[PDB]
């Protein structure tokens, strides 16, 4: 998975990753990717957007091919690590790009 | 995007 | 990038008359697909996909904002071509239909 990439942080919490990304300036487009604590199966990409922490919870789906979204299924990707970088490139239903990676 | 709105 | 050139479904600089003979050849089942280095364009590449039963071409070139190729002036952009293979393999964009079945060289 894309479990060896920098800007994911595992199961860190909705607290801490404001935390962190704050420690970091709270600019636009800094953010970061962790485990859900509330849906198991889930993830979010945790992002600065005008001086605020927003969450975007990123689920699995399967015709037994797995795949992952922000936006029921209506934009798919293949891993986290396309996802991520898609969005450094597109807005999408984004607020801003992925810029900067909160690192560790 | 439009606010209340689901349109993309 | 090289890891791109390496892929079953690019084809390198095949011809699309060649492109076309190919993807005949494996049914003609949509969503049926190669990637090939433009003839026309040096710097550009062209994504060949059959759709009800003919094969349209999809021309891809490279711009710079932060490198992307793009097949709409940048209105959707992605890193590389192993990206926008496999985000329309499950997105279809403004392609006709999914990209489904790789044509293999």
């Amino acid at each position: 998975i894309h479990r060896t990439q920098l800007w994911f942080h595992g199961r860190i919490s909705r607290e801490e990753s404001q935390r962190l990304i704050g420690q970091q300036g709270l600019v636009d487009g800094l953010f970061l990717v962790r485990e859900s604590q509330r849906n198991p199966q889930g993830f979010v990409l945790s992002l600065c957007h005008l001086q605020k922490v927003k969450h975007y919870l990123i689920l699995p789906s399967e015709e037994g091919r797995l795949y992952f979204s922000m936006d029921d299924g209506q934009t798919r990707f293949t891993d986290l690590l396309q996802l991520v970088e898609f969005h450094q490139l597109n807005r999408g239903i984004l607020p801003c790009l992925l810029r900067h990676c909160c690192t560790r | 995007k439009f606010e209340g709105x689901d349109n993309e």
